């Protein structure tokens, strides 16, 4: 019996909680967005909107608590894009090895960066390390895929720069989420293998039935999304 | 897993001559990374491995010059350009590229020196011995060289398998022989019915084979 | 000085268990991965684990998988193997190693000898090797010791009480199908001296705390 305007009106304080907590950029999107679900006509076009803002603010929220930076879609690295700039003394090999999967060269991961425009971190295996310590510890199901030439040790004389490369995601299907993403990256991964490159690959995903202690967003966080994103699509059905 | 294939198993040397020990490996050692990651141990009798040679051709620090190694891909040498008493062991290669980390199965380096025909000795059971119900009768081949030798057993001209056992000692460091005991283990009852115990020693030192033997109750 | 000191070792039954134990000194331990090597008797050598200095890189040989867990404890300078479900097949000299900066084994330890048996330790019968005509050549004469049915290795030998080392051959050890050792000891010695030197060949058996003092001596 409500409007959907009068529906973003009664989250109004809700939804401000949440922009002024996200990045800027972050929070700017999802301000759009939410004018567009304010001014939808149609219940089709508003549940679109509502999706949409569900994922940014997410990753908006998961880059805050691993302070990595929040890259909006539209600037975030391609895969060829990092070879290039990163690995460029193999980038011409690079092309001929993705001569029958040349959309390789076009994946856009969530998260790519380097080890110190692809992002720098200062260790990638402390990274995996606290991934792989909460899937443990939680029993958050994630996967995880590391490039290796042959049956290679690693060495300790020399310092060879790498790639790690993350998938995040706020749906309910959250083993299929890992799943499909893992086996993605997978022909990646074994490309790099054989051009002697060193990725790790991560994916990880969250639901609104995680217990708000447990996600890999910090449970501050957890509370703002509940409160605006979640509500607003209860709100959406029931009217 | 990457074999690593050692030629030759062994190499007689004299005293200042130089030696070269091949190592083959079944892939490339390259690593991607750039480097390759072959090393060369010298392992002396009774001791520890230490590193000679370490990522193809650095000198570990300290090891002597006359050490040095070379090569790419799956093919390395180790050369000894002046080869000294001390050099005596076993030579190993590894590798560290691939897990597992392999070994070569090792070259023995032996000091060349003139041959020399064994001394053969032959030991009678001991009374001691006797008393507990068992005979072992001991034949020594003593201070020579080059390794090779043969040592067969004769009761009575019968000959003797299946209860003797052999051990050699390493090269001797001072005058570069090698000593041999065989140990003819019989029952004290079958030793007390027969009469002649006999060690027979083939060596390239020797004009012809050796047969040194006793009668018992002699 | 770089120093890599193992304990731990010993006799165990099959199927038993055993922790080695190396103290690195002379190095900052915590900034190095660590390895461990082994030596079968008469073989060559073998390589049985690898941990990266923070723990997260562990490798482990194949025919070690699933029974050995390898670990370490970084302020107290100490490398760790877990050794279960032994068996005979890792009877062996176990060395810990480190390349100070690389994979390859730049510094080791003396080691220490695990034994993987169902063998009872057992103290050897010493027999004399007697010094006869049948031993004598030219002014020289042979005599020796005969060191039967011990268990486990490490048996030392010496000839009066380590006065007499010229001409002394201790040969390795046999291990017998009975699952006992065995070797024998000899000592060439000019034949004026036998009846006016006495020879008495030392045996020492630390792992039965048996100590035998045999005199040899021409018979009649
Ligand atoms: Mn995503």
């Amino acid at each position: 019996k409500k409007p959907i305007a009068l529906i973003c009106a009664e989250l109004y304080k809700p939804f401000q909680d949440l922009f002024a907590a996200l990045p800027k950029d972050c929070s700017e999107e999802c301000q759009t967005l939410f004018e567009d679900i304010r001014n939808s006509e149609s219940h089709a076009s508003a549940w679109s909107s509502a999706l949409r803002i569900k994922g940014v603010a997410y990753e908006g929220f998961f880059s805050l608590t691993n302070s990595w930076r929040y890259i909006p879609a539209d600037l975030k690295p391609t895969l060829g894009m990092a070879i290039q700039t990163v690995f460029p003394d193999k980038f011409e090999k690079f092309l001929e090895r993705t001569h029958l999967h040349p959309e390789y060269r076009d994946f856009t991961p969530d998260y790519l960066m380097c080890r110190s425009a692809v992002q720098e971190v200062s260790s990638v295996s402390a990274v995996v390390d606290r991934f792989k310590s909460k899937s443990s510890e939680k029993g958050r199901p994630i996967r995880q895929e590391e490039s290796r030439p042959k049956t290679e040790s690693m060495q300790e004389d020399i310092e060879v720069d790498e790639l790690l490369i993350v998938e995040v995601g706020y749906q309910t299907d959250i083993e299929g989420k890992v799943i499909s993403d893992i086996e993605k990256w997978k022909g990646v991964v074994n490309l790099m293998s054989h051009l002697g490159i060193k990725v790790n690959v991560l994916t990880c995903a969250d639901n609104s039935q995680t217990p708000r202690t447990d996600w890999w967003i910090d449970e501050k966080y957890v509370r703002l999304l509940l409160n605006s994103i979640s509500y607003l699509f209860k709100e959406l059905l029931e009217n | 897993q990457i074999v690593l294939s050692q030629s030759p198993l062994s190499l007689p040397v004299s005293l200042g001559d130089q030696a070269s020990i091949s190592c083959r490996s079944s892939q490339s050692l390259l690593h991607s990374n750039g480097n390759t990651y072959l090393h060369w141990y010298l392992q002396k009798p009774g001791q520890s491995p230490k590193l000679l040679i370490y990522k193809v051709s650095n000198r570990f620090s300290g090891v002597p010059d006359r050490f040095s190694g070379s090569g790419s891909g799956t093919d390395f040498t180790l050369k000894i350009s002046r080869v000294e008493a001390e050099d005596l062991g076993v030579y190993f290669c590894s590798q560290s590229t691939h897990v597992p980390y392999t070994f070569g199965g090792g070259t023995k380096l032996e000091i060349k020196r003139t041959v020399a025909a064994p001394s053969v000795f032959i030991f009678p059971p001991s009374d001691e011995q006797l008393k507990s119900g068992t005979a072992s009768v001991v034949c020594l081949l003593n201070n020579f060289y080059p390794r090779e030798a043969k040592v067969q057993w004769k009761v009575d001209n019968a000959l003797q398998s299946g209860n003797s056992q052999e051990s050699v000692t390493e090269q001797d460091s001072k005058d570069s022989t090698y000593s041999l005991s065989s140990t003819l283990t019989l029952s004290k009852a079958d030793y007390e019915k027969h009469k002649v115990y006999a060690c027979e020693v083939t060596h390239q030192g020797l004009s012809s084979p050796v047969t040194k033997s006793f009668n018992r109750g002699e | 000085e770089v120093k890599l000191e193992e304990s731990g070792g010993g006799l165990v039954r099959p199927g038993g268990s055993r922790k080695l134990s190396c103290a690195a000194s002379g190095f900052t331990f915590s900034s190095y991965g660590m390895q461990w090597v082994r030596q079968a008797p008469e073989k060559g050598l073998e390589w049985v684990a690898y941990i990266s200095s923070g723990s997260r890189t562990i490798y482990y040989a194949d025919t070690v998988k699933g029974r050995f867990t390898i670990s370490r404890d970084n302020p107290k300078n100490t490398l760790f193997l877990q050794m279960t479900s032994l068996r005979s097949e890792d009877t062996a000299m176990y060395y810990c190693a480190t390349g100070y900066g690389g994979t390859w084994f730049a510094y080791w330890g003396q080691g220490t000898l695990v034994t993987v048996s169902a063998a009872s330790t057992k103290g050897p019968s010493v027999f004399p090797l007697a010094p006869s005509s049948k031993s004598t050549s030219g002014g020289t004469a042979a005599l020796g010791c005969l060191v039967k049915d011990y268990f486990p290795e490490p048996v030392t030998v010496s000839w009066n009480s380590g006065a007499l080392t010229s001409g002394v051959h201790t040969f390795p050890a046999v291990l017998q199908s009975s699952g006992l050792y065995s070797l024998s000891s000899v000592v060439t010695v000019p034949s004026s001296s036998l009846g006016t030197q006495t020879y008495i060949c030392n045996v020492n058996h630390k792992p039965s705390n048996t100590k035998v003092d045999k005199k040899v001596e021409p018979k009649s």
